């Protein structure tokens, strides 16, 4: 109930890279991304198995999660809900995969060669959440998908949403278009800020007596990460509905 | 940076497509199969209830058809029997008429037996008049002729 | 001379102040709507997601200003 | 470094809290979903079995109705033949009754004719006695007959 | 000194202050209206997105002012 | 003395603050009114646009101050 | 020292914050009143115009100091 | 230096929040009351004028210090 | 420098920065109450006047402080 | 090109050689006298303009005062009438009447201060006229814990005449400043009717001053 | 000197408007409650007196700092 | 430099701003509740005292901070 | 020049403002909820008490930095 | 001097006020929502978490900025 | 200086004061006169109806009384006529009795002429040797 | 400045525009009010005229009542004349009764004469019987036997 010792210091960074640059530029952010992708692929393969409509088995857990996501999308829309269901699933639980290993033990010290030398002992964990490049890329992909879906709905209608919003009187067009363009960047900043701020809070609790304060803040951060994953998925479907609208 | 961003984007897109085609398409197929099985089960339950009702109605209709055919056959037999009975009654009436004609023919035996007046009746009346009412004195010439005239 | 730190602190404080009230108001309105009915509560929470997202985007821009002040 | 140790301790405490927080409720929710799926599957299987048995029972009911109808029709035909025979026999009986009545009435009419012949013979005898004996009295002896009748009184 | 950094920081904070709160208030009012009548749905959503864009106009103006301060 | 940049920054942020909040309030009120009866839209939306324009007039004054900061 | 522009910008922003929220509140109240019934639209519009006049008077009183800083 | 102009501008900009806010609140309440009863609106409009004066009294109190700074 | 003038200006502006707003809110609530209970009036209105005086006491104290600063 | 200036003067001081505020007051009084002469020479029971304005003004004000507070509405009908055709009347003369004292090589806050003193006297002449102790009633009594705010309320009422005087000075000097700003920049009047809105606000402010007088009366009523 | 006047300004301006504003809100709520139920006006005024006392206690506690600054 | 007195005054006023407003809001809610519903004034007064203590905690914290600034 | 004393002032006054305001509204909302019905009573009182701790969390946090300012 | 410390304190106070207001607003809505929708406990906790997280997330960002200012 | 037109416009204000009151008192006079007119009309109609009814009742009563008096007088005259008729009948009966007695006394001789006529034809014969039918008639002359 | 002069001119121009915009509205409002006052005055005048007409109608109704009273008196006089005529008819009926009584008296006289004649006839028959008895006693009754065989 004291934790008098153990509080060595505090250190942080924006993004962390790793070795392997020789063949192509390889960063620890891409390493964590590949690790999360491997874990998700393993989960999908295990959940596949027999899949003979067998209840429970922990494959039915993922089935219930996917069914809840599908029901949420169906309540959201129906024009391309099933069409974008795998597209939404791309975001779904991938951001949670970033939240996964967010509270990993020693993830911050992962890459300590180790405060002695520190010359190349950069923390080589660098969660995909702690990578705005991943966040900006996902947001750009979502914006491109939304724009393509809207153009497929009505490309002339997509143009008339902003350029021909209101030729007579006043048109929220262009200004709204700018808001939509920021919305990809806004969503990217939301995810980029998310987890990254949590990691800072984890370090800060570690900076000052990590005695179960990191436990409650970490639990709040994990809930916030799940919420942020659901939020990015919902924002994608919301932009899709707005384009459909 | 930007190259790393593009590489992360490519990796994410590839993993997304792979995971989709691996699980989500199978997951969508399984969920759609379950929903279709439920809908087909509801439709088949309705069809089974309809089949049971139709079976009861068909049993009733077959019983009704059997009853109608039986009634038609019975009515035809009854009509034939009524015609035969009418023919029998007509034959009985004809036989009764023949019997009445035979009785009328036998009634001629009354006139046939009436040809016994001079044989029996004349002598009987003469004897009665001579003996019973009148005394033995019977002086009656032509009274026998009068009796013969009355006999005709 | 600490003016960068002062800038980051003031921006973070003002940004957290501004969006927190809006988020709490959206939450209270969502509570009222939930008290109205749980039927459209699916669509109600769906609309509430966008409201949470807008305020979160404002707060994220504010925090990103501080992060850029970090370098 | 020691940061790894502190993070490990925090992760262990968080896992200890979580494994008793709602892991039982989470398992309850998962088992409820599984039980609902199993109940729906069992209901669908029972519905399919009931539909198969219902088709079988419908065919059986149709066959039983056809058999009962055939039995009723056979009974109708046999009863029609029996009733035709009964009607023929009843007609023969009533015809024999009518013929016996005709013969009896013929015999009765013959007896009546004999009785009527006797009565007509008596009437003829009386008429002859009226026509005869007019000579025996009126022609002669009418005064003698009157004297004898007076002597009788 | 850090006058430019303080400028961008204050711009971001003060802009996000009233815009985020106003957007959240508009969203809460939209939530109340939608709970009152989900029949409007897109019809109400239309004015809802219009107000969202109206608030995002000021929000983006502040963000662009901060970005111009950054250059 | 880069006080002009701080001036424009503070002016833009403060202008967007008050007008943004007023616009969001007017939007929530219009949402409630439409939830009551959106059939009066011909007057209601026009009045909402006029109220926004007054808020937009204040915002345009702030943006003009930001532009004149270049002077 | 450039304090004239800073003063003018601060005054303009602080003044617009007040009116930019008060006018919005008045407009939202008018919207709610209209949503109650479109019967007093003459009198209601007159009261809304009076409130808008008061808000615009406050805004103009504030904006006068902006040009006075130029003087 | 410009601390006189800075003072005048600070006085002018500040206080405008209270007056505009009170006006908008009283305006919305007056709109609701006028919706309630146009006949009682006479006493209601009288009280509304009283509150409008009180808010304008505060605004004039601020403008008095502003003018004193002008001299 | 102009520290006394700046102090008096800021004191007046911040003191008159919502006491009047609270007065207007009280006035709007009193208007709603009077619409609710026109029969029960002139005593609630009396308490409203008392509260108006209580609110204006703050503005009076601020103006007195400003005058003392000017003395 | 702004050249506006303040008007800090004293009514206790003699009439100035310029006396622009006093000149405007004299002009307003002359206009009122001329309007009265034009409304009385061609006067009818319901004349259009000549008597229609008087009927729609005086009777409406009397009805508003009666609805405001009885038993004093007629007793102070002429006081609000004095407040009427004033401030707004000068405001109209000051509402950019083609000159603005251009080419010179009502607006007096002292006149506003004089009107405030007159109101405070009316707040003391009619004030506690029917009460006497009512001004001091419920002040530092056995209920002194709550009556302490009563003295603060009395001081606030005392400042309220000063508040009305400032509000009269408000939008008058501010109106002239707005006119000069429209002259300093953005010439050729203004597409937004700033001067017209100022004139309307000034008329509303004169009405509000009369309303504040009636409100102080109703406050002193009980 | 300047800090002295600045201290007096900070004591005067800060907190004063908010106290009267909460007092006015309490007054409006009490007015609405009394309009709803004039029968409980005794306990209503008793609570209103306590609320006014708390608000005045906050205001006087604030003014005490300014008085001590007067020295 | 005298900045200690200014700091104490500013902190006291800023702490008191929220406390008075919160207390007034709580008082308004309690008054509306009691007027709407009598016979609960016991538990209502208990809750009102609890909220008064909750706000007075921050108020006394600010007062103690000012007193320690005096030390 | 009293900067640390100035530092001690900032967190103390500013943080509790929202906490004092938020708790009271929550309390008044609870009071309105209790005024609606006290069926939950302790249950609601504890949920109301639950929000009290969340609000005071930031309030306690500010006083902690004061010791860091004090040492 | 203590400019970084003053910045940290101001950031903490400003973030706390806004997040505290949002948390209190969400709590008040939940208190009204409890009455609006019977507390079956089936979704009451879920609603509570949504509102608390909104303010908590913004407050942790502010507190982390303060801690970084400590470094 | 402000109070210059205060009392000056007050006279103009007092001038419009009566006219507004005159317009106000016009309404009071309007109501009073209309109510008076309505009341007067109602009272006039009621009075006319009452007077007509009273006159009709009085005329009917007078006619009935006159008819009763005339009927009584006529009945009295008729009854008086009856007494005279009875007296005349009694006088005629007495005169008829007197005339019958006088006629009998005067025509007793003629009855005796017819007496000897009926006496002669009494038996359609009269033996000469007889006291005499006329002599016997004298013996039975009686009346 | 020429521009300043143009602005001053256009200030008056905007004043005139605002006047064309609402001065007519204000004039219409004044006409409506003045018309309401004129309607109140017209109501007062009509009420005074109604009072005068109500007095005239009271006089007319009193005259109508007096005329009805005169007509009732004339009808009463006519009824008195009719009653006198009926009484004369009753007197004529009494005169009819007087003539009936005179006829009854004449009939009584005739009947008394007839009754006296009957009484005289009876007395004559009795005296004739007595005188006949005396004369027949004087005459003698020898030949009465011969009369007894007129037809037997």
């Amino acid at each position: 109930f004291f934790l008098y010792t153990g509080p060595p210091h505090v250190e942080v960074a924006a993004e962390v890279i790793f070795d392997g640059i020789p063949g192509f530029p390889i960063t620890n952010s891409f390493v964590v991304a590949i690790i999360i992708d491997i874990f998700v692929i393993a989960l999908a393969v295990a959940a596949t198995r027999n899949l003979q409509m067998v209840p429970r088995g922990l494959q039915n857990v993922m089935e219930f999660i996917l069914e809840s996501l599908y029901n949420l999308f169906r309540n959201i829309n129906a024009k391309y809900v099933a069409t974008a269901f795998p597209l939404v699933a791309t975001i779904f639980l991938f951001v949670l995969f970033g939240n996964w290993f967010g509270l990993l033990p020693g993830v911050g010290s992962i890459g300590v060669c180790c405060a002695a030398q520190g010359k190349k002992l950069v923390p080589l964990f660098r969660a995909p959440a702690a990578d705005l490049n991943f966040t900006f890329a996902i947001a750009v992909i979502s914006f491109v998908f939304i724009e393509y879906w809207g153009f497929r709905a009505l490309g002339p209608g997509y143009l008339k949403k902003f350029f021909n919003t209101n030729g007579i009187m006043s048109f929220v067009g262009i200004i709204e278009f700018i808001s939509e363009l920021v919305k990809p960047f806004a969503l990217a900043f939301r995810l980029f800020g998310n987890i990254f701020a949590g990691e800072v809070l984890l370090v800060v609790m570690a900076f000052l007596v990590p005695l179960l304060l990191p436990l409650p803040f970490y639990g709040f951060e994990v809930f916030v990460g799940f919420i942020q994953a659901l939020i990015f998925a919902l924002l994608t479907y919301a932009f899709l509905n707005i384009a459909v609208t | 940076n930007p190259t790393l961003f593009i590489a992360q984007l490519i990796n994410f897109l590839l993993l997304i497509f792979i995971l989709r085609a691996l699980l989500y398409r199978p997951v969508m197929n399984l969920l759609n199969e379950r929903t279709r099985r439920i809908e087909e089960s509801v439709r088949d339950a309705e069809k089974v209830r309809e089949q049971l009702a139709n079976a009861r109605r068909d049993y009733e209709a077959e019983i009704a058809r059997a009853r109608q055919e039986a009634a038609k056959i019975v009515a035809q037999a009854q009509e034939r029997a009524k015609q035969q009975e009418a023919e029998i009654i007509a034959q009985a009436r004809r036989e009764a008429e023949r019997l009445k004609e035979e009785a009328r023919a036998q009634a001629e035996q009354e006139r046939i037996r009436m040809l016994s007046e001079a044989k029996s009746q004349i002598a009987d009346l003469v004897t009665l008049t001579a003996s019973r009412v009148l005394g033995a004195e019977l002086q009656a010439r032509g009274h026998d002729a009068l009796i013969a005239e009355s006999l005709a | 001379e600490g003016l960068n730190l002062v800038a980051t602190a003031l921006a973070v404080g003002l940004g957290a102040i501004g969006p927190g009230v809006g988020i709490g108001i959206i939450v209270s309105g969502a509570v009222q709507a939930i008290g109205r009915n749980p039927e459209i509560e699916n669509r109600v929470v769906t609309y509430m997601f966008i409201g949470i997202a807008f305020t979160e985007a404002l707060a994220i821009f504010g925090l990103v200003i501080a992060f850029l002040i970090g370098f």
